[PDB]
Formats: C-alpha cells, structure tokens, sequence
C-alpha cells in the first residue's frame, strides 16, 4: 500500500477502466497491475493434426 | 424434376423440431431412414443434372496445363454449390409430406 | 469433397492435381470450402466419453489460427475447461450419418 | 492514393424495410470498424432526435392519477399509460406547442384517430391506439398539450410551475427511434476470415422512416469530424 | 426509480436514453398469466434489467 | 433542417503541440457526443494511421537469424530485434520504398544515426538507439529495405520469393502513433452548463505531426460515414 500510494498507483490496483471499442467507463473499478506470465511448452503448434 | 432455384431448405444446419419431423411415423430413427434414403435419390438425381449442364458447357481443350479456366462451367458448378445439401433438401421435402414410404415386411 | 468441386468446376481434370491446388492452400479453396462445410456437420469428442453427451454434432464454421473454437454451453456436456484440454473431431461422412 | 490497402465497403445494403423497423448491412469491413461505425451511430440514434409528445392532460372529475373516471373500463393510470403511446408528426411549420380540449360521446372505444378532429397543428402516427373503453351513454372531455422536445422526459421535470388545477404530467417519449442494435459478424475476404460485417436495427414510431433516421445520424456524425481538418 | 411504463418498449428507450437505471425498480405493463392461467396484461413491479 | 438547436463546435484548438506531443481541444459539444468523438478517434489513430518501417535485413556473412557476426557481442536476433525499433520520417515526397546499404566501420557502437549518411528519401527519428556493440576493427556491411504500411505486418508475410540469398524478413510494426488519451469536461455557453468539452493528448512516433494523426482519422471517419448517404 505504501509503495503504491508512492507510485501514484491505486490501493489494490482497484482503477477505473474504459472499454476499448465504446469507451464508456465500467461499472466497477477492476484490479489492474503487472503479473508474470510464463509460456508453457504445450503450444499449439505441436499438437493440431 | 424439383424446383431447385425456390427450395425452401435451409442452406446450412439449423434445429429443426422433433416433434415434427417424427409426427407421421411415430419413431424418429425410422423417419431419419426414409430422410437418407430419398437423400440419395435426390443426390443421384443432382448429380445427373449436374452432369449434363457441365457436359453442355463443356469445352474441349487439347492444353497440357494441369490448371483450366472455364467461366460458364465455374458459374454453373457455383450455381450448383450454392444450393442445400441433397440431405435437407430431404427433409424438406418429409416436412411437407413430398415422400412416399412404404414397409415391405408390414404388408406382406 | 473440395476435389469434386475442382473436377466439377473444371479448374483441375485430375485428382493430383486438386491435390496440388489444396495443398498451396489457394482462395478458391477457402471460396469451396465456406459452402462445403454448410449442412455437414462434424462429431467433437473429448476423452473420455463418460456419457453420449461426450460426442456431439456442430456445424463447422472457418476460423483463423490452430486451435478449435467450441460454444461455452457445451463445456459442461464435455467436462472441457480451456486450461490445455484437447478434443477429437471426426466427419461423417455419408447421407444417413449427416 | 495511400487507401490502396484499406478494405472498406461500397454501399449500405438494406434487407428489409417498413416504415417502422428496417434492416441495414456494411460489409467489408477493417477488423475493429465495425464495432466503432456501429456504437458512434447508435449513440448519436439514441441521443439526439428530437420529436412531439404529449406533456399534460386533464381530465372532467379526476384530481389526481390514482382515481377512477365513471364510466370507463380503464382507470386514469392505465388512460395516462396509452396516452403515452400516441405519436405525433407536425403538419403546419413552427407550430411548436398546441392545446387541444376534445369532447367525445356515443362511443363504446375512443381511439386516437378521434383526437385529429380537434387536433389542427399536427398529425397523429398511430389513429388505431385505443385510448378508453367506455360505455355508450358516457362523456369524456381530455385537455391535452403536445410539446416539442429531445429524448426520454419523465413527468418531473415535464412539470410546471403554472399549469391549470387538475392537470397531470405525462412522461413524454419524443424520440422518432424506439431501439438501436447492432451486431458484427466475422465476414471472410479471399483468404482473410478476420473481416467484420456491421448490420443495424432501427425501429422507429413512423414519423421517421429508419434509413433517414440513418442517413441523419451519418451527416450529423460526419458534420462533427469535419471540424478536425 | 418508481416510473411506469406502458410496455417493454418504454422500458428500453429510457435505458437507451440513461434516464433509468438497469438495476432501477420500476413498473411495467406486460403479459403475464393470471390466476386462471390465461395470459393477461396488469401493471407488475420489475426491473429494467 | 431540423439542425438548427444543435450547438456544434467552429473549430479545433491546439493548445500545446510538439512533433511529438499534441494537446487539443474540440468544443462545444452536446451531451454525449464527446464520448462518440473521441472513441472513433482513438481508435482510428491507434487503428489505420499509415507509417515506415524495415522489411528486410542482409548482413554480410551471416545466412540466418540464429548466427552470429564476428566480434559483435550481440547475435543476429538481437540485431533485429534492434532494427524493428528503428523510425522514419518521410523527407521526399512519393517515396514509398527504398534499399539502404550500410557499411559502418572503425566504431565501438553501431547507432540508428550511422544509417542516415546511407538514407536519402527518410530521415531517422531516434538516432541515438544502438543496434549493436562492436570491436573498433568490425566492418559491419548490412543492407535493409524500407517500406510503407499499416499496423503490423508479421514477417512471414514479409517474405519476397525473389529476395537474394541471406536476406531475413523482419517483423514490422508501422503504426506512428504510441498512444492517444481524451477527457470530457463539462463546458458553459451562456446559461446552460450541460456542453462537454473534449480534450485530446496524443502521443505519436514523429513520423506524423499530432495534428495531421487527428486530421487523418477524421478524414477516415468522413470517408466511412459517407456511405451512408
Ligand atoms: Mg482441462
């Protein structure tokens, strides 16, 4: 919290969004930031056939 | 022959009512039989019409190409693909009562 | 199904080379296969089939990518969860199993 | 010369077409398009018509909305209710606020037809609306009033201060368009299936016919962009 | 809150003109079945949503 | 003719601007059209706004993208992942597509700067990104292509049959504009305080003026919304 209110960052991450294609703010604040995400070796391209 | 330009079939798979379309025989699996037999008389009767059309536009090239191009025939191949499936042109037909059944076994 | 419409549309005599054309993934291709895949409807399946709700009919509809794209609904019928999990699709292939 | 590479479609398609809903298609479309064409003209459909609506009405016997004139099957509430399903289309230019006090007798179903009589600014949509049902031997005497406005007003702000005693706002719907939807299909180009098809539903009350409402919504939408050349 | 409204129709317009909320409680002229089970219309407190 | 009472803007206002930066203003709106205007907008500049970028690149010696050059310390991939960052500005008119051969020599860093002496029909608008730390005795012969386009173009799709041995489709992201933020704020005209006011801050690459982003996107908007005439 601390490190957020730092940051300029909303406590929680909890932010108000705007949608991309009508633009009109959502109801709820939703809880944005930065995760980690890994890419997994069970891909696609290696199993259609 | 059918009238194939005004079908009233749907073009595509669409949920069709079951209560309907086993009404008159009372048991959807026989209905379903009856469907895929006048379906491969209706296939058997495109086919042939098919093949005379292309046989009356087609066009006799001595070429050594593997690839042709003949714009009449692709306009009636097109024509012909457009059209419903053999299949639901069947069961549009068994939903208008256009097909004539009959059990062999049960009236002998 | 797409080589008996090469042959039918005169574009190709033979069925190597429709074969050939196919392959090289041209947009008549794509043009035959829209109307080919109206009313023929495909059989998904996931392992494993615990009930008959495992196999289900759908119609096919072209998409972009590799992955195949299955209406929420069905998800509980299939057990499928999109975490990884894969589905088998088979063709039938003659009137009465259409 | 630049647009080379930008698909864009070549006309609007109309499927079908009534004087009260209508059916429209835009095709090819650049992924993404769609969805902007589509919720910029709904907005501008939704918000900006204007139109005529009744604002007042009164009544001989009644003093509040939850009272019962003698005589009719219909009370006051459920005769405010169709009052507000009644539309309007000017006939004579500038005429923006008329007062009308009708009287109607001998008849077992007032319509709205029965209100053009009496009525000489403006034209009603909708003669066929009936209003009450009331015996033969019963006589209504209506005050209403038909103002000009924009959008969706309820009755509290359609409120004023020095309306006669006895008179009750009515929420007065003056926009000519009832729905806007709109839904975008995946439409395929050659080999390219991420193409977007935009296809719009317009119902309106029959003062406008949809693809004017379309066409108006298009030129106003065009008239704001023009101000950033 | 607390409007009435002649059909569906009215509800709809007034969400499309914000003038009501979709989770406002309002009442609306509709068919529904009465004690008879036969389908009648007769104002019923609702929901815009 | 019914567009009399609606209040509509004269004009656009740049408040600050830089080749870089734009702040505008568009003012007075009614009620809601502020958020129409300024959603088309962003998303037709985020969206459709043309660019420059690379298509090919030939290093000499190397014959794909997973060797690596002698005395570089960073290997082919990270060339190119380099050379995907690099920008261009339009200096000659009717230029759309050049062929640039590099020979950098007897330096310690290859810049983006290093291939302007090469450039004639574009100019570089980050001079200072590094491509590659090199060794004073390296002779780097490179040969890129440049070319005109929208959004992003994969490089498979890149791929020239006819290309000569050794050359590497890169990917292309050819969108100038980095992003696009508006504001609504309420606005007063005389008595009535409901009209909005929108501001606009855009961010672009320096190959369009902020300013000419906004007057693309409009002339995109006008040329879909004419055909619903
Ligand atoms: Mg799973």
């Amino acid at each position: 919290n601390e490190l957020t209110d730092k940051a300029g960052v909303p406590r929680f991450g909890h932010t108000y969004l705007y949608d991309g294609g009508t633009g009109q703010r959502f109801d709820q604040a939703a809880t944005v930031g930065v995760i980690y995400m890994l890419k997994l070796g069970h891909m696609v391209d290696d199993k259609m056939h | 022959m059918q009238d194939l330009k005004n079908t009233k079939a749907p073009v595509s798979t669409a949920t069709l009512n079951r209560n309907e379309f086993d009404s008159k025989t009372g048991n959807i699996y026989e209905a379903i039989s009856i469907a895929s037999k006048r379906a491969v008389q209706i296939n058997s009767d495109i086919k042939k019409e098919l093949l005379e059309k292309l046989e009356e536009f087609a066009t006799y090239s001595d070429s050594l190409e593997e690839v042709f191009e003949n714009k009449e025939q692709i306009e009636v191949s097109k024509f012909y693909e457009k059209l419903p499936k053999p299949h639901a042109l069947a069961v549009q037909e068994w939903l208008e009562d256009k097909i004539y059944y009959r059990n062999t076994e049960k009236d002998a | 199904f797409i080589i008996r419409k090469l042959i039918e549309r005169g574009i190709v005599k033979t069925v190597k080379s429709a074969k050939k054309i196919i392959d090289k993934k041209e947009p008549v291709v794509w043009d035959i296969l829209e109307n080919v895949l109206k009313g023929h409807p495909v059989l998904l399946n996931r392992a494993p089939t615990l009930h008959r709700l495992g196999i289900q009919a759908f119609q096919p509809k072209l998409i972009e990518g590799k992955a195949i794209r299955l209406h929420p609904l069905a998800c509980t019928a299939f057990n499928a969860d999109f975490d990884g999990d894969q589905m088998a699709v088979h063709l039938p292939l003659g009137p009465e199993a259409i | 010369m630049a647009l080379l590479n930008f698909q864009k479609p070549d006309k609007v398609i109309m499927i079908d077409s009534t004087d009260f809903e209508g059916k429209f298609e835009f095709r090819p479309l650049e992924p993404g398009y769609g969805l902007t064409v589509g919720n910029a003209l709904r907005r501008v459909l939704l918000s900006s018509l204007e139109g005529f609506a009744i604002t007042s009405v009164r009544i001989d016997g009644v003093e509040h909305e939850f009272s019962v004139v003698p005589g009719v099957v219909e009370d006051v509430t459920e005769i405010i209710l169709n009052l507000k399903q009644v539309r309007f289309k000017r006939q004579i230019d500038d005429v923006e606020s008329e007062t009308v006090s009708i009287s109607v007798s001998g008849k077992e179903q007032l319509t709205a037809g029965d209100f053009q009589k009496f009525i000489s600014g403006y034209q009603v949509l909708n003669p066929d609306l009936v209003i009450c049902n009331m015996g033969p031997k019963v006589s209504i005497n209506m005050e209403i009033v038909i103002e000009k406005g924009r959008g969706y007003v309820p009755a509290e702000e359609n409120k004023k201060s020095n309306a006669p005693l006895g008179s009750i706002a009515v929420d007065s719907v003056y926009t000519p368009v009832k729905n806007v939807k709109y839904s975008i299909e995946n439409y395929r180009v050659e080999q390219k299936t991420d193409y977007e098809k935009l296809v719009f539903e317009i119902i309106t009350d029959g003062s406008i016919h949809p693809k004017d409402a379309l066409t108006e919504a298009a030129k106003v939408l065009i008239h704001h962009f023009m101000l950033f050349s | 809150e607390g409007l009435t409204f002649y059909s569906s129709e009215e509800v709809e317009i007034a969400f499309n003109e914000r003038k009501v909320a979709l989770n406002a409680i309002i009442k609306v002229r509709t068919k529904d079945f009465n004690e008879a089970g036969e389908l009648v219309n007769k104002i019923i407190e609702t929901t815009v949503g």
